[PDB]
């Protein structure tokens, strides 16, 4: 994800250039300014910090934060299954340590002590609601700021050109003040494009990627407190890795 | 946002290049 | 208050007062005419009179309801329970007209007397409820009116084109219909997405605001009524505090 | 109601009409029949006899049969509670009448009625729930009409460019033809979001106000069956109202 | 009622030729292969057989097999009522005839025997279900060949413009290739909101209606499974109906 | 048995879009640029990495070519498939005797069948299996989803390159290679756009949808096989719930034997 | 599941006046010089 905007950017600038033209007609300092600020204005308008802040602990979660799942889960639920049964009863917190993501631990700290699996089911719907919502929210957001982008581009491209019929000669000028004005949407509608929508994609995405991570931990951590050993609990927790994982966890 | 609700005013201001072509076409110079 | 209503307006100002130092050519009055007038009448022919008189009402009254932070409510909540409990007895009470705004009065008012809990409840969520609803009326009629804007700017688009069309004989119609159709449109987007949509989205998370402590509110009259003391009755009702705020809350 | 329509056509036909030409180019009766016979045409496409007929005998109820309620259900119904309880008995049917308007009394008739609370509670919210369901037929063939109605406009537009070129002798009939071409789209964009949306998004603005009303006679008529203190009744009955309205009523 | 389509393509048809020379111009014979062919590729990738023709089972359903009964449910299902209160038995299924055309038959002539209050309405809901679903399925299925025609058709007027770049003809005849190339948005244009949007909607609006008078049949269905009929069969049903329908059906 | 709408769908659609350039001076290459192609289908590919990280993008011919090939044959074999296995379990020896499920066609059916060897209780035997549907459900949701939203980047870049050929070409007036050339790239910038979204992108992400369906409903049935054979029941029995999953026409379409 | 709007007749629309742009800017073009 971050290699991508080098590269959306870069291909758009070849493309820009390869007939040959100039491109010094695709900079002006002022319209970078008109289009990110006015989004960025009417992005305060229209959302709060509490809110606004959120976005940021989000979007400081696709670029980072990775962990080891999707093929460690399945061997760590098989190996705490191995271990409840008869050998490592549900009392044994040494294989439960050290194995904290954010998550797995939550419900593996819950499960020993005691609970109801229609409690722990419960309260892990809840923090996967929860966690839904915090990205849709930024995701919301980020498509927000991609539709504002070329909102106020278009405003600024009207407001370079209101000010063209004014000194309205003939020569070379009706259009070279319309190039230059066009300048507004295009960084706009490039923006809202290239930065936001796919970014606002890429939180929904990532949701439900961490969804179906966050339903297989949980599926896994019910197991462990029914009484359940493998080729039973691990055919159930595989249920959820792509076929592609499957041969290439099948041979480890 | 579905991603496309500015084709509107994108239509809009498009239209308006347009009358500015038009505007240069009363007098093709 | 990061309401930046400010910032894309003086973005735009700059942007309007560029070398064209005279900005009086960004007003049409015909202009205006199709824009707003059709604009607002469309708001009449949908939202009639004594419904649209709400458009002061209702995004007026929530623009200054900094009278009152989620805090000092717990506050409130805190030092009514104490004369609540043993010091005293809950049968006079006079602080809920003391310095009270408008809410939290109906529920106490209410639950001084000798009725059952049960309908308070269904009373007092019914009342947010309703103003969920409301609010959400409001920020439908702010969205719908971002929306008719630039429709109308549109039909002027059109209109500058046609009127300037058939006509290229001279330098005055051509002129007139020309600035009719930008800043028909102009007016148009510089109304919808910077006054309309920002306001009308925004409209929604003051309504989240005032939902969460409202049902702060009902938790904490409902305690009073229940024989709570204010430390067990603190943890029941700082549930719904903000998340940053309960380490900001914690300095007492 | 109907005062709006009349502003929403002269507001923007006086900013057609500022000073830059005569409106002659404006109509063609060519284009009218174009777009809105077109329009017509795919709306009996869409909806058959005897259910696009029923069209007009449900948006003529929107020019005409006002409600009374918001201050007056209030008040008939906490008068209707001090002489139902601590006067004679509920099935006082002397003054049950005379206010017979919609639907009050579609409830009133049978809580006098051997009944259970839920079977009311059941006929009522069926009767509000269809009387959606029906604006929200009406506003979806109102804004399906707006969105034929441009949709036509274009259809003409093309045709007219179509034979306007190579049809012309390339000198100065190209503005013009556009001109007149263009004209079936203007008719289309203005008829639809001056007429049609407009009347859809009222339609079911009205649908909201109406269900309000209901729910508001509804809780309240489930009192009447059940014979409670007036005073919790109009608390609950007043927890409807705009903020203006629940002092508006207070002193009355 | 095919008269939509006699008026909407006739009113394409009479401005078509009426300005211009004659409607030969209006016609080539690539463009319409472009357009239809190239939509009906598209469909062909997005839809497989038995969901294409499964499509041409409702498409003739709408325009043959009028059945046009809807206050024959409730001028009917009381009167069976009356025939299964009292002096009536529930299995006298030889009244039960001469009403049920395919669809009433099947919902009673399983309602004395071994089905349960609330199974008999499991599967009326799930037959409910499954019809809209089927409907919803054609309507999409339209809606999206409506949206394919135009998106080819302007494919095609791109085809027809990039290759005048092709052909110098200094300044002679390149206005009537861009005639030429405008016809294949034209086709696009005319055919998707003429025929595809008009019936899609046609679909959607037929399934609400017989949704809606399937519902009526269920609740009727429902009421003399129990037998309830002073007045409650008859609030039920009727609060389906229109009000005008309602004083319409007053009468008799 | 063959989804044939498919493969005569693309070439149909891509040889009247490719007989309309060649109807006009039959010259093809004057439809390629190569600026034209960075700005659409390079920004459209880089904007779908910004969207999904190369890993789960690599899922793309993957869990989209699983689909689109659909080489295995149970289509309505599975009936009789089922009816011989049932057969030789039943009164022919017991339960516990594999006839071929440890060498038997696609794994869903092998999956189920290794399970009911071993003593499993039939809930989590139906647990595990809807659970392993809807997942398949959601991984081919998720790749439609991937392709959709390529279509719509397709036709945002073609917007942004009609912007770059409207800035470059107004930028130069006169020049003679910058009218064209300039004008070039805003059109066939839109060309691609349009013609890719809803040519490659948009059907084919709607069509992975219906796949999926009929794959639902397959190993709908495959369960509701496995769960009868567990119970134990004749060939004669098991037909009145397998047979109610096909097409009306499909229904006979086996029954003549 | 509930969704009306007049969106469809802009794609039409704005694509023919984006060819309609074009159109007129190589009319501008070579009849000039």
């Amino acid at each position: 994800t971050p290699i991508g905007f080098v590269l959306c950017f870069g291909l758009v600038l070849w493309g820009m250039a390869s007939g040959g033209s100039n491109l010094k007609v695709f900079w002006d300092v002022a319209s970078v300014f008109i289009t990110i600020g006015g989004s960025m204005a009417a992005m305060l308008i229209t959302y709060p910090m509490d809110e606004f802040k959120r976005l940021l602990i989000v979007i400081r979660q696709t670029f980072k934060d990775n962990g080891m799942s999707n093929i460690d889960v399945i061997q760590n639920f098989v190996d705490l299954s191995r271990k409840a049964r008869r050998e490592g009863l549900l009392s044994l917190e040494d294989a439960i340590n050290n194995l904290t993501d954010d998550y797995m631990k939550k419900g593996l700290r819950m499960v020993v002590d005691g609970i109801e699996p229609e409690t722990i089911r419960e309260i892990m719907e809840l923090e996967i609601d929860e966690m839904e919502k915090r990205h849709k929210s930024g995701a919301d957001m980020l498509k927000t700021w991609g539709g504002y982008a070329p909102a106020f581009g278009m405003v600024g491209t009207l407001i370079g050109l209101i000010q063209m019929l004014a000194n309205l000669t003939d020569s070379s000028t009706i259009a070279s003040g319309m190039g230059k004005a066009l300048i507004t949407t295009f960084y706009g509608s490039l923006m809202a494009n290239a930065v936001f929508n796919p970014m606002g994609a890429n939180l929904m995405f990532k949701s439900g990627v961490e969804a179906t991570t966050r339903e297989m931990v949980l599926e896994g951590v019910l197991a462990i407190q029914s009484g359940v050993n493998p080729r039973i609990m691990e055919e159930k927790l595989v249920s959820y890795l792509s076929p592609p994982e499957r041969q290439a966890y099948s041979k480890v | 946002i579905r991603g496309d609700e500015w084709l509107a005013t994108f239509s809009d201001t498009i239209t308006l290049l347009l009358t500015f072509f038009i505007l240069l076409y009363s007098f093709s110079s």
